[PDB]
């Protein structure tokens, strides 16, 4: 299908970006206790 | 490529699943 | 000692043609005087075949086997037609009216559906002269009428039709529409199809007759959107003669 | 001509609690 | 090249007159006598070539005659076009109100 | 320990009061019947048909062959007044045993009389009174093979010459077709019990029932539940009422379908037709109209590529096609004569359609059973004008909406009874919470 | 319609089948009078 | 607007004499239209022929005229096709065919004119929307 | 010890992760079924001639559909309401065409989520629970009934049958209302307003209980970690709670006792539910919205529209759309 090229870089980057935010946060904190 | 994509989210969030559910932090009284 | 419905119902039988007891090998004889109807023609395809597209230019492509996916919805039955004698002798039966069409979907290998019209539209199918008897190898040839798979009102998934429906791509208002004009403007076929009905078995005392059947027809087009497959059907028929 | 016969009907109902309270009955 | 033959046909007399050839039978009611007895046999014995040939119909009465003269100003031939005939649409062409 | 909300639940161990709200309610209902059906006499008009009228209980008695002729034609009314009276005037006999029971009999019947009184835990006097009423209701089967057999027969649409009352003399006792339907897909072109479609099989069912349901009352008199059965149920009024609940519930699902699709003890004369009959009717409506004109029906190509007016079922049987090939395991008296052993048979067609064949099915396209919650007839788009909703939508309808919160009701009380016969329906105890003593998940 | 004989509680038998409906209505007038109890 | 005479006014005979209707005849006539005829032709048109419709004009143009109380009373005792060639008694509901289309049984003959009085009125009244069908609902 | 009371003790073990149980050993098989087939289906099934007439709809992603867009196509109106199994096609092929995967995938779900309901009467037993978290869950159930079976049985057809796919769903609600005029429709009203209702007194249990948690906690943490899972005091004050929403209102239009607010909290979305379900279901069987097209006229008869005569016009435009190729006679009646 004919579709917008950029939909790919924008969907893995709306996944990736915030999702790896996430991680960094959870594992300082189990490296604390 | 857009068929790729959507499977493989949907396939991330089964993932997830599998350790929200055997791999939970597990409820401890008081 | 014949059927009901509710024998039949559900088991497939309606969509089967009648059959000849193989002892059949009789002979019905025509008085070159007297009149003669066919008050009943059944025809059940029982193979479809589709002709490939081979690319290249002196390969010529092959029929392949296809699979049916529109079930037992196929046959062509309560045919009905004159039955003329010719100065020579010929044979030639006109068709009338009937359920002379069906629509058939088969698959090709890879996943191509294929829609087609299986009919004999307004056939007239001849035997070779002198017969003055109809046997175990009288041959009928003939061609028929193959209309377009869908009728003038018909409207496309864009709401796209011939004799209704919108002339243009509503969804794209500023694209240009030469790009469009073969999905936009629809087209009504109406093509020729060649049939050869080989007598088999007849029934002398009841002028009852069957046989095999081949036709050569053409597939559906999509109101000219593309290039339609050729088909090769074959089959067995049944057909029941009447002084008129 | 429907409460020649009707509103009565609907009156039977309550004037029977009317009639069993005010006599203090089983209620 | 690529012509929508039902709108071509909107612009020939097909677009003024009833088509003896072509148009759906309910025209017939527009004019007084010729539904549902003549417009049954004006269809069934289609085609016309000219008009006039209406009134060589076997079996028509002399007041049959009388009402088809009465009207041939409203009637017209046009070729066939197999698109408004085909599908038994000139009985039932899938309008109704 | 209830509250006034759930104040019927203070009769569980009264036998006597709980007697009289049994007897008190049977009343209701018979009250109801008999006073449901003097309303429709006194609203019926004879000249128009009775699913023009919001009937739906005259239907019944002219079912039973009484107050009609041929063709379902209405011939004497006092049948049905009758009805209505005898209903009235016995539900005041029932009141009165409810009232008295309920109000100033004994509160409790097991000091009166040990042959009336009951515990529910009572495994032999329960299977007791299960059995006598198993037999009352083999008795009821058995008055309608007698009206079918003895006492003037039954309406039968499928009479030859548009219907009329039969007399059944030869009721079908093959077991072979009685429990055949019994296992008969729920499936289309099949419908389990809901495709009965003659009155032998009927009435031949019906004796079965009623010997069935009279042995097993003597079955059930004569026996106690053997050990399975006590291990594997609960013994209580409330269990005994979450059963009689579900089962209920079942019962009124398959009487919806029975009326939605049935037209042999539901005569679409009386009814009206069903979903699919109208459906069916219209079609043979525009087939016969078109070819009137001169359309060969048979022929003739619809926009599709589907034949227009005929095509094939998917077991190539020749049917009405539009979107009415979903209906065409449709039977119906009206279309019956044009059926050949292909289906629908073109010579027929062409040749052999008759004016009440015309009329039929011009009624039943005009009387399709949709409608307005407000009485207004037909498709939902349409204006004002026709006041009309037909008795199958309403039958339909509220036996669905019944049925379903008797299952709900069913898992209300299967739940409580449960919970009550292990002793924690009214909470977890706080010093032995199971869960506490349970190891950890994780 | 009714039997002639009969035509004087027409409109009495257009109330009737309601009757039922009053009963459930009635047990509230009652659990009023007894305070809910 | 209201219920004025001139509108409850209509052709009498294809003559030219004409009837001026009460409001009652008028009400009349459309309960009667509900109870025997709207099942097929609410609105004026006709849903088991939709070809042929209840409009003044259509009326007129029928074998013989039927945009008048004369023609109208007539085609409810002996209904005919639109070209007036053959009888259809058969298939429509009429007086001479109460035995097969109960509801006529009943009917009187002035009822047969306050049927026939409100379909000429109507068209008088909605317009278009008489007969015209979904499209101007 | 012996073999059929050790797996019985298995299958009814509270100490499996999961629960199992008798309806569990019913419900694995039957949603591994369905949820095995609709994956497939959704991502790969060719297209489906939904409606019969020989004009396949594209559903699965690989056919061109997105995430918005894709769908298990309902089974053909040929079939109507006959079962479609398998082993009835000719082929595999067959099966696709005409919509098998719809049927066998409705079907396990239906009866799955059936023993879902019960195994959750089961493991409340087990656990010494009261029983009718079961009831709550009915509404829901209910509901997928009316649009996958029920309004299918009254229309005839499965091609009827809501579609498992987004915009299959907005399809069904357009056709629905065009048909149905379910707006009009007290029984769907009442959804509306069990589940408007329902939203509303989500927020508002959960703003109150929040407002009158007790400190227990820093302006540095979250003060969730102010509850201690099995504490046995309560952690929120209900009368400071109880106070501010009577104020709010009046005293009595307020609950101060915490059962009958939970229990109010669960019958209002329940019962609003069971009756849109229920709407579904007698709709099922054309029993349709309040119909008040052209019910006010003038002294002279003219039609005086109302906003329901709006409604009309767009339901015609919705009816006379819908499955524009299937219908040869004038009336749309299932
Ligand atoms: C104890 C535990 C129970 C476990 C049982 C599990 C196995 C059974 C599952 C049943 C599935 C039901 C599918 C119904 C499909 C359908 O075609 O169902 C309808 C069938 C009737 O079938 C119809 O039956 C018809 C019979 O009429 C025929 O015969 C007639 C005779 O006059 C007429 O002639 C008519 O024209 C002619 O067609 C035809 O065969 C039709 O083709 C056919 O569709 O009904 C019938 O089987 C009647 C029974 C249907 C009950 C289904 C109701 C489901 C209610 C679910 C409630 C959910 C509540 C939610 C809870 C939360
Ligand atoms: C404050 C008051 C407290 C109210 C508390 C809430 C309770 C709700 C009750 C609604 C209150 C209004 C009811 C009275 C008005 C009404 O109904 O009035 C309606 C009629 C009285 O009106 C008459 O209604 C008739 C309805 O037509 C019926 O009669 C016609 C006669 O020509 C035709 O036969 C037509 O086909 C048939 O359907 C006609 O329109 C008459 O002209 C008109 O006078 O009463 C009826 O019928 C009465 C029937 C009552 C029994 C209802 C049982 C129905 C069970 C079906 C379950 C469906 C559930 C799904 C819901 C969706
Ligand atoms: C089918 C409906 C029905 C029936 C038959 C019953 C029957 C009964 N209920 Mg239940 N109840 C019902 C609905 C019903 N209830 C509803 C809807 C509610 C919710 C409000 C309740 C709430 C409820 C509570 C809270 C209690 C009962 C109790 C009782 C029992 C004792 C009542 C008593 O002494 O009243 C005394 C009442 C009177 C003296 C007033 C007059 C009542 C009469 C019978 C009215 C009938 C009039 C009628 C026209 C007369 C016809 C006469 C003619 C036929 C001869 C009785 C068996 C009680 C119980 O279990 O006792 C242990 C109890 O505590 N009920
Ligand atoms: C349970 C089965 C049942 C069924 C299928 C019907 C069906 C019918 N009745 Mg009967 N009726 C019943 C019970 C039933 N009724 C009861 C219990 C009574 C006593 C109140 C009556 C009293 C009655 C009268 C007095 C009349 C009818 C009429 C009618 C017709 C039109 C109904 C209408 O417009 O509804 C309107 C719809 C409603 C009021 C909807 C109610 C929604 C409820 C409140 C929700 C329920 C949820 C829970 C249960 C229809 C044929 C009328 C008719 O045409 O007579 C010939 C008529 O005049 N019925
Ligand atoms: C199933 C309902 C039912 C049940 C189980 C009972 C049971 C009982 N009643 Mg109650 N009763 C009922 C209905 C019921 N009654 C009704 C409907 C009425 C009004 C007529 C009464 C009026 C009544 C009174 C006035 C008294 C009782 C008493 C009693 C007790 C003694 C019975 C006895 O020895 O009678 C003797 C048995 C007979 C005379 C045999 C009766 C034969 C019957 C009438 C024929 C049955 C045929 C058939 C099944 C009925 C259907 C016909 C119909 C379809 C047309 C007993 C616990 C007494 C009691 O406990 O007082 C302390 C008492 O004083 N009852
Ligand atoms: C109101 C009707 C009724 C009721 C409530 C009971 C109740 C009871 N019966 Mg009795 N019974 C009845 C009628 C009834 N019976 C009749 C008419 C007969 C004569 C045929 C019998 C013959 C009978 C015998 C011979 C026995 C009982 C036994 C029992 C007890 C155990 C029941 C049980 O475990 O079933 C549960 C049923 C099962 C575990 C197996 C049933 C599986 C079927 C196939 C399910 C089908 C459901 C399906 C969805 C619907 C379609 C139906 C299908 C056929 C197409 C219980 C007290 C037993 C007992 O203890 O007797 C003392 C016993 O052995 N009953
Ligand atoms: C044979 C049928 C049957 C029987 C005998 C019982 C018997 C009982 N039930 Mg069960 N129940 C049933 C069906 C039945 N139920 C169904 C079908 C459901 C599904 C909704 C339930 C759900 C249910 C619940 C949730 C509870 C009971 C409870 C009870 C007990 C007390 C009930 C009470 O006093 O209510 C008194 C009556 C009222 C409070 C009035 C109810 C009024 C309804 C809701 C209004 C209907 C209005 C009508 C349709 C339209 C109005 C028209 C207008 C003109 C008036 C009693 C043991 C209670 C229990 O567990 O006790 C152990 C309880 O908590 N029942
Ligand atoms: C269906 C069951 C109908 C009922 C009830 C009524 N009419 Fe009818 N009508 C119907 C059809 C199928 C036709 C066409 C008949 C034909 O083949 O020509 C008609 C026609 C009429 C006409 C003629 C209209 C015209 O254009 O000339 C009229 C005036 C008419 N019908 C009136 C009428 C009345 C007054 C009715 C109630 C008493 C009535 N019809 C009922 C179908 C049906
Ligand atoms: C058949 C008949 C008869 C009988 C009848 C009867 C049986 C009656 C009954 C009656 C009844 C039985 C009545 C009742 C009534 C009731 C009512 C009328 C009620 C009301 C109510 C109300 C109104 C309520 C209110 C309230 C309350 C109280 C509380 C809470 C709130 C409320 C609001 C709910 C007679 C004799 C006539 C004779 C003839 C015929
Ligand atoms: C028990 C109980 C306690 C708590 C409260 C609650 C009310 C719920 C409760 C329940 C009460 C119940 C349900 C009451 C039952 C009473 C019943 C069913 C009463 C029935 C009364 C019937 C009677 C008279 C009928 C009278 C009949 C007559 C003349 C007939 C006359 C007629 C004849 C003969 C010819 C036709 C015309 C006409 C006039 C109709
Ligand atoms: C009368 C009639 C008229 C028209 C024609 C027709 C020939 C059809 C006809 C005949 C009809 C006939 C003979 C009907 C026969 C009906 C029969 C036999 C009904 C069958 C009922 C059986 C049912 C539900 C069984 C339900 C079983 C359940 C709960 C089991 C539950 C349980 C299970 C499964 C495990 C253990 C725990 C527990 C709770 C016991
Ligand atoms: O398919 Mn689905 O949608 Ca219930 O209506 Mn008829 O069909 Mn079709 O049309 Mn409208
Ligand atoms: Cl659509
Ligand atoms: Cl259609
Ligand atoms: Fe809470």
């Amino acid at each position: 299908m004919e579709v917008n090229q950029l939909g790919l870089i924008a969907t893995a980057l709306f996944v990736l970006v915030p999702s790896v935010f996430l991680i960094i946060l959870y594992v300082q904190t189990e490296s604390q206790q | 490529m857009e068929t790729i994509t959507y499977v493989f989210i949907f396939a991330c969030i089964i993932a997830l699943f599998f350790f929200a559910i055997f791999f939970r932090e597990p409820p401890r009284i008081t | 000692q014949t059927l009901t419905y509710d024998d039949i119902v559900g088991t497939g039988l309606a969509n089967k043609c009648p059959t000849l007891d193989d002892t059949a090998r009789g002979a019905y004889p025509i008085d070159s005087s007297q009149t003669y109807r066919i008050a009943r023609l059944c025809l059940q395809p029982t193979t479809f075949l589709v002709k490939e597209e081979p690319k290249n230019k002196r390969q010529e492509a092959e029929f392949v086997p296809t699979k049916l996916v529109t079930r037992e919805t196929t046959s062509l039955d309560q045919i009905q037609g004159e039955l003329k004698v010719n100065s020579d002798g010929s044979l030639t039966f006109v068709e009338e009216d009937g359920i002379d069409f069906q629509p058939v979907t088969v698959q090709m290998a890879g996943g191509e559906r294929i829609p087609l019209l299986f009919t004999v539209k307004n056939l007239v199918a001849s035997t070779q002269p002198n017969v003055t008897s109809i046997t175990t190898s009288t041959d009928f040839k003939g061609e028929f009428n193959v209309p377009s798979y869908r009728t003038a009102n018909f409207l496309d998934p864009k709401g796209r039709g011939l004799a209704s429906g919108y002339d243009s791509a509503i969804a794209l208002p500023q694209a240009k529409e030469e790009e469009l004009a073969r999905a936009n403007v629809k087209r009504f076929s109406l093509t020729k199809g060649q049939i050869s009905l080989n007598v088999a078995k007849v029934d002398g005392r009841t002028g009852e007759i069957a046989g095999t059947f081949e036709s050569e027809q053409l597939s559906d087009d999509d109101m000219g959107a593309h290039e339609p497959h050729e088909v090769k059907i074959q089959g067995v028929f049944y057909a029941s003669i009447e002084p008129a | 001509a429907q409460l020649t016969m009707i509103a009565m009907i609907g009156i039977a109902g309550p004037m029977i609690i009317f009639l069993l309270a005010v006599r203090r009955g089983n209620l | 090249e690529l012509v929508n033959v039902v709108d071509e046909k909107l612009g020939t007399a097909y677009g003024e007159k009833i088509d003896l050839n072509n148009t759906n039978i309910a025209a017939f009611i527009q004019y007084r006598g010729l539904y549902p007895t003549l417009a049954k046999l004006i269809v069934k014995n289609a085609p016309y070539e000219s008009v006039e040939d209406v009134l060589n119909i076997p079996g028509l009465t002399e007041r049959q005659k009388q009402i088809l003269r009465e009207n041939l100003e409203h009637f017209t031939v046009t070729e066939v076009e197999t698109a408004l005939v085909e599908g038994g649409d000139r009985y039932n062409n899938g309008l109704y109100k | 320990g209830f509250a006034w909300w759930a104040g019927n639940a203070r009769l569980i161990n009264l036998s006597g009061k709980l007697l009289g709200a049994h007897v008190a309610h049977a009343g209701l209902i018979v009250f109801w019947a008999g006073a449901m059906t003097l309303f429709e006499l006194a609203h019926f008009i004879p000249e128009k048909p009775m699913y023009e009228q919001g009937l739906i209980l005259i239907p019944h008695i002219a079912t039973l062959g009484w107050g009609v002729g041929p063709g379902g034609e209405v011939v004497d009314t006092f049948p049905f007044f009758v009805v209505g009276v005898v209903h009235l005037i016995s539900s005041a006999v029932l009141g009165f045993g409810g009232v008295y029971h309920a109000i100033r009999g004994p509160e409790t019947l097991e000091e009166y009389s040990s042959f009336f009184g009951y515990d529910w835990k009572d495994k032999n006097k329960m299977t007791t009174i299960l059995g006598f009423h198993l037999i009352v209701l083999g008795i009821g089967a058995l008055l309608l093979v007698a009206k079918a057999m003895f006492f003037g027969g039954l309406y039968d649409t499928w009479a030859p010459g548009g219907g009329d009352v039969r007399v059944i003399t030869n009721p079908t006792l093959d077991p072979r077709v009685i429990f055949g339907y019994l296992l008969k897909s729920p499936f289309g072109g099949e419908g389990w019990i809901v495709s009965v479609n003659n009155l032998e099989d009927v009435v031949g069912g019906h004796i079965w029932i009623g010997l069935i349901c009279i042995a097993g009352g003597i079955w059930h008199i004569l026996t106690t539940p053997f050990g399975w059965a006590r291990r594997a149920f609960i013994w209580s009024g409330e269990a005994y009422l979450s059963y009689s609940l579900g089962a209920l519930s079942m019962m009124g699902f398959i009487a919806t379908c029975f009326v939605w699709f049935n037209n042999t003890v539901y005569p679409s004369e009386f009814y009206g037709p069903t979903g699919p009959e109208a459906s069916q009717a219209q079609a043979m409506t525009f087939l016969i109209r078109d070819q009137k004109l001169g359309a060969n029906v048979g022929s003739a190509q619809g926009p599709t590529g589907l034949g227009k007016y005929l095509m094939r079922s998917p077991t190539g049987e020749i049917i009405f096609g539009g979107e009415t090939m979903r209906f065409w395991d449709f039977r119906g008296p009206w279309l019956e004569p044009l059926r050949g052993p292909n289906g629908l048979d073109l010579n027929k067609i062409k040749n052999d359609i008759q004016p009440w064949q015309e009329r039929r099915a011009a009624e039943y396209m005009t009387h399709a059973p949709l409608g307005s919650l407000n009485s207004v007839g037909g498709v939902a788009t349409e204006i004002n004008s026709v006041n009309f909703v037909s008795p199958r939508s309403w039958l339909a309808t509220s036996h669905f909406v019944l049925a379903f919160f008797f299952l709900v009701g069913h898992l209300w009380h299967a739940g409580r009874a449960r919970a009550a016969a292990a002793g924690f329906e009214k909470g977890i105890d706080r010093e032995s919470e199971p869960v506490l003593s349970m190891p950890s998940l994780d | 319609k009714l039997p002639e004989a009969y035509a004087i509680f027409d409109p009495l038998v257009d109330v009737l089948p309601v009757i039922p409906v009053l009963f459930l209505a009635l047990a509230f007038v009652w659990q009023a009078a007894v305070g809910f109890r | 607007a209201e219920l004025t005479p001139e509108v409850l006014t209509v052709p009498l005979n294809s003559e030219g004499k004409t009837i001026t209707l009460t409001e009652k005849q008028y009400l009349e006539g459309k309960r009667l239209f509900q109870y025997a005829c709207a099942s097929c032709h609410v609105g004026g048109i006709t849903k088991t022929n939709p070809s042929l419709d209840l409009r003044t004009e259509t009326l007129a143009l029928a074998t013989p005229p039927r945009d008048n109380i004369e023609g109208l009373v007539d085609y409810m005792k002996n209904p005919t096709t639109y070209d007036g060639e053959q009888e259809i008694a058969e298939v429509h509901p009429s007086l001479r065919s109460a035995d097969i289309f109960p509801k006529m049984r009943n009917l009187t003959e002035k009822d047969l004119v306050a049927i026939a009085g409100h379909i000429l009125v109507e068209p008088k009244i909605l317009g278009d929307k008489w007969g015209g069908g979904k499209v101007y609902y | 010890a012996n073999l059929w009371e050790r797996f019985c003790n298995w299958v009814t073990s509270t100490d499996n992760r999961l629960y199992v149980g008798w309806f569990g050993v019913i419900m694995i098989p039957t949603l591994l079924a369905a949820t095995i087939c609709f994956v497939i289906a959704f991502i790969a099934a060719p297209p489906v001639d939904i409606d019969g007439i020989r004009e396949p709809v594209s559903g699965s992603l690989l056919y061109g559909n997105n995430i918005i867009t894709g769908a298990v196509v309902p089974s053909s109106n040929a079939i109507g309401l006959h079962f479609y199994p398998i082993w009835e096609a000719a082929s595999l092929d067959e099966w696709l065409y005409n919509g098998g995967p719809y049927q066998l995938i409705i079907f396990h779900f239906l009866l799955g989520a059936s023993c879902y309901m019960g195994r959750q009467w089961e493991l409340s037993y087990r656990l010494g629970m009261r029983p009718w978290i079961c009831v709550a869950y009915s509404a829901p159930l209910a509901s997928a009934f009316a649009v996958f079976l029920i309004y299918p049985i009254g229309q005839g057809s499965f091609s009827d049958g809501m579609p498992l796919g987004i915009s299959g769903t907005f399809n069904f609600m357009i056709v629905f209302q065009a048909e149905h005029n379910i707006l009009m429709h007290p029984f769907h009203q009442l959804g509306v307003a069990g589940v408007f209702g329902g939203a509303l007194f989500c927020a508002m249990h959960g703003s109150l209980v929040t407002s009158s948690l007790i400190r227990e906690t820093t302006e540095t943490e979250s003060a969730n970690y102010g509850y201690k899972f099995g504490q046995e005091e309560e952690t929120y004050n209900i009368v400071a709670a109880h106070g501010y929403f009577g104020r709010l209102i009046f005293q009595y239009a307020s609950f101060n006792n915490s059962r009958s607010l939970h229990f109010f909290l669960a019958a209002w979305p329940v019962v609003g539910v069971w009756f849109t379900a229920l709407g579904i279901s007698t709709m099922a069987f054309n029993l349709n919205g309040f119909n008040f097209n052209h019910s006010v006229i003038d002294a002279k008869g003219n039609v005086i529209n109302t906003w329901a005569d709006i409604i009309n016009r767009a339901n015609l435009g919705m009816e006379v759309m819908h499955e524009r190729n299937a219908h040869n006679f004038p009336l749309d009646l299932a």
